[PDB]
């Protein structure tokens, strides 16, 4: 709605990923994504 | 999120976002994939 | 709209004329082109089958492009195109031969005398099927046909094996999605 | 080694406030300052240029210079309830944490306070506010290594409390988003030394 | 934007005429200008001081102009200009002596020779202090110096008294609000 | 620099003339020739194999020269030639199959389906392996790689022999030395 | 935020020989090598480019850069002494710690060594020498975060040994200035991954 309402930030990060693993399927890591590891400051991004 | 969604109980406390694909300038190589198994579809049988 | 870029149509063939001289934009080429869709199959001796038992089957299961793509749309027209390679190791005399059946006829319900071909294990068979039809074009698998289109009907003298593959003359393709994809059988 | 350097905008704080949150991001710009223990109660301050150069992250490809010569660029934006009601002013003053106290932005009236430039912020209105704060330094250039001199100090004030319904819901708040950077840099001269 | 008004730029100019001949508009001329300082300050005899342990109190009075206005601003440059009016009662021979003192040295850690003046009550001192200084103009009461620019160092013959005024030379101030300020002593 | 001779460009190609029609200058029409590389190599039944297994242990004798001077050089690129001449003594059917398969990726960990050829002992195979690739070129014997580029699976149905041999197609290398050399092996 | 970067040259390793000196250094390029385990005993080997840019300084003010393209430049000087005897050959290798170890510059003749690319040293007469080492990677261009492919080594050799008078003095010594910089760079991606 138009209540909804915020900021987001979209931001590349070209190369390999912080990821988890299983035996049968990968993930990813949320941990190493928090703003004091990637900031995504300077990178490429887009803020909506 | 760079700043949190701001919703009013006057509407749902939550949004959602949708990724659309496609691509341009697109280009391929060689037509032999790189799985170990062929290519087959999973087609649904009747049940579980 | 509103559309970005963080910041090409030459490196994409430039990097190829390097890299691959193969500068593939149309797939209609690639329907041309041929790929196997079983691996040894075989045949009942000194007699014929309607070829359909066998493609419906591979149909299904996407092995090749002619099927893969299938699963993309909905229409096409044109003359498909087959291939037998003989691999059976022991016939005293071998002839081989092909003839037109619409689609979904069965082998009884059908003559076995008209435009046909013969070869002798020369091992190989290299027929293209032309297209006719009677509405405009073809449902790529609707399952409610009195064969409408042609197709093939196959005899060999005696029980036979064979390789096969398959693509198309016009052949050509209506746009659709696509489902979803089977991967690796890890059972436990 | 290099033709031409940063000048990308980066963030700096991002702060919220909901209606009834006594604090000092509210008892908003008291009429008059008697005493230096009641001070003109503000809600941010910004040591400038240093806490730009350290946190915005291009110390590391800016650094191993000495001196230098620039104009702040910064920007504020807000996505905020409407349910809000009230205004905020934002302004600068060099050198406040040394001159004579009486002149400094605090231990002053609201009306002299306003008086410093700057822009104002409508909580509802002021979608994207500008704001551009050139050398203010008295010094030609200044100092990396030693990053001690920040020759301005910024504040954001309050000028009406965070007016909105009686009891205020969670989205009921206000955010902030923060952005500095700069332009008419000039750089010059290598140096070992570097800031810790 | 949205402006009204209720209906000038020489009737004020008029009035002026035949009211007051001064048209000010600019008030840099009102910092050419002096305006007393102190009333009856007092000095050590024979001796001398920086005049800043006056200067400093008196600026943070307001009671004149190039402290008034000192107050509504952040930045300036120029030379001061200042006056000492002798007034006192009883002397036998009167040098009255005046050197220059980075701003905030004291008298002990500088030396007393140099450019100077020197007059004898002729009852007056009247000099010009340049703009000398190291960065490219002044915080006007930046308390952390040691020295940047240049100012004044008195000495007299005698325990003294003086009269005090001030001014700028081409002096000149950054732009600010204003404080708070001061009215009566109504105490009971 | 200081040179000198004791006293050509001709009666090297006029000697060549009459002695010698073959007026080679460039190695690169080397490189398109073709040279044995095993004699008689065997291979498992009615299955398939990565030809690497072979071809890695050749490259390191320098038997021929598309190893012999890859020990000369770093980097390389275009399309590899193979052929396949069948000696095996004993058959009844014999298909003999190729296909595509990333440079050092395993044969289990691959598809068997895709761009292939076959033949029937016709008793050879002469295939052109293309130059597909994710840098720009290859160096030479890069002990690491997931298969960066393309290389040949083969598949026979039979307990089989062959004569192998191959070249390139453009296929061509960066300069460098050259190693120490083995002579014969006088055991005593 | 800057046009232009740094090709600044920076040092890397000062060496110092003396006759009679049987070591590593010495021992100058036997003529075959049959063994792997009497491979050609070299004098120093430098791993680039990664080397250059993490020991040059210029890594804070490039890094936040993922991809690059470069043609590295290097340059060695002496000042040594006269009584001195002998000559140096200086190479580059492309992945030789990886490659089939038959086609390493180790492990070959001094005749294949030389071979390769680049340029003498005469311990008295080539005063200052020059050599430029191109994009010799496969790979389009170099990673940073990573900086885990050094895309070739570089190796002195000696080809004869430091020869001199019978028994030597201090000053009868050699000694060497290396450096390293860069031209023919081309940096694009910014990235928040750093090279540790």
């Amino acid at each position: 709605t138009a209540f909804h309402t915020g900021r987001l930030e979209i931001f590349f990060e070209p190369g390999s990923i912080p990821t988890v693993r299983t035996a049968d399927n990968l993930g990813p890591d949320q941990t190493q994504l928090n703003g004091t590891i990637a900031p995504s400051d300077n990178n490429y991004k887009y803020i909506l | 999120p760079i700043t949190k969604l701001m919703a009013p109980d006057t509407v749902s406390q939550k949004v959602s976002i949708v990724v659309w694909k496609w691509a341009e300038d697109v280009v391929v190589v060689e037509p032999k994939p790189l799985t170990s198994g062929p290519t087959q579809v999973y087609n649904p049988p009747a049940v579980a | 709209e509103n559309t970005i870029s963080f910041f090409p149509e030459r490196m994409n063939n430039e990097a190829l004329m390097r890299g691959c001289g193969e500068q593939i934009v149309n797939l209609r080429p690639l329907l041309r082109t041929f790929r196997t869709i079983n691996d040894n199959w075989s045949l009942a001796a000194n007699t014929k089958t309607p070829i359909t038992d066998l493609t419906n089957t591979a149909d299904a299961e996407g092995r090749d492009y002619m099927s893969y793509l299938s699963f993309l749309y909905r229409f096409y027209r044109g003359g498909r195109r087959y291939k037998f390679f003989n691999t059976t190791p022991l016939k005293q005399t071998c002839y081989v031969r092909s003839f037109l059946i619409p689609r979904n006829y069965t082998a009884d319900e059908i003559n076995t005398d008209g435009p046909s071909h013969i070869t002798y294990p020369n091992p190989v068979h290299e027929v293209e099927v032309p297209f006719y039809s009677q509405y405009r074009k073809i449902p790529i698998a609707s399952t409610s046909d009195k064969g409408y289109d042609s197709s093939l009907m196959y005899y060999t003298n005696v029980g036979t094996q064979q390789i096969v593959a398959r693509a198309g003359n016009d052949f050509t393709f209506w746009m659709i999605g696509t489902p979803q994809l089977q991967g690796i059988t890890k059972e436990v | 080694s290099i033709i031409q350097f940063l000048q990308r905008p980066v963030l700096i704080d991002n702060i919220e406030i909901v209606a009834g949150t006594t604090a000092d991001n509210n008892t908003a710009l008291s009429r008059y300052v008697l005493d230096r223990t009641n001070p003109q109660k503000y809600i941010k301050q910004w040591t400038l240029p240093s806490t730009v150069l350290k946190a915005g992250g291009k110390a590391q490809k800016l650094a191993n210079f000495k001196y230098l010569r620039c104009d702040v660029q910064v920007k504020i934006v807000l996505n905020a309830n409407p349910f809000i009601a009230g205004r905020l002013y934002l302004a600068y003053s060099p050198y406040d944490d040394k001159v004579a106290p009486e002149r400094r932005i605090i231990y002053t009236s609201r009306a002299g306070v306003t008086g410093y430039p700057g822009v104002e912020l409508d909580f509802q209105l002021d979608n994207s506010v500008e704001m551009t704060i050139p050398y203010a330094s008295f010094q030609e250039a200044y100092d990396l290594v030693s990053g001690n001199e920040d020759f301005v100090q910024l504040y954001l004030f309050t000028i009406a409390p965070v007016l909105g319904p009686s009891a205020e819901s969670a989205n009921s708040k206000v955010d902030l988003s923060v952005y500095m950077w700069l332009d008419n840099i000039s750089l010059v001269i290598p140096t070992y030394r570097l800031n810790p």
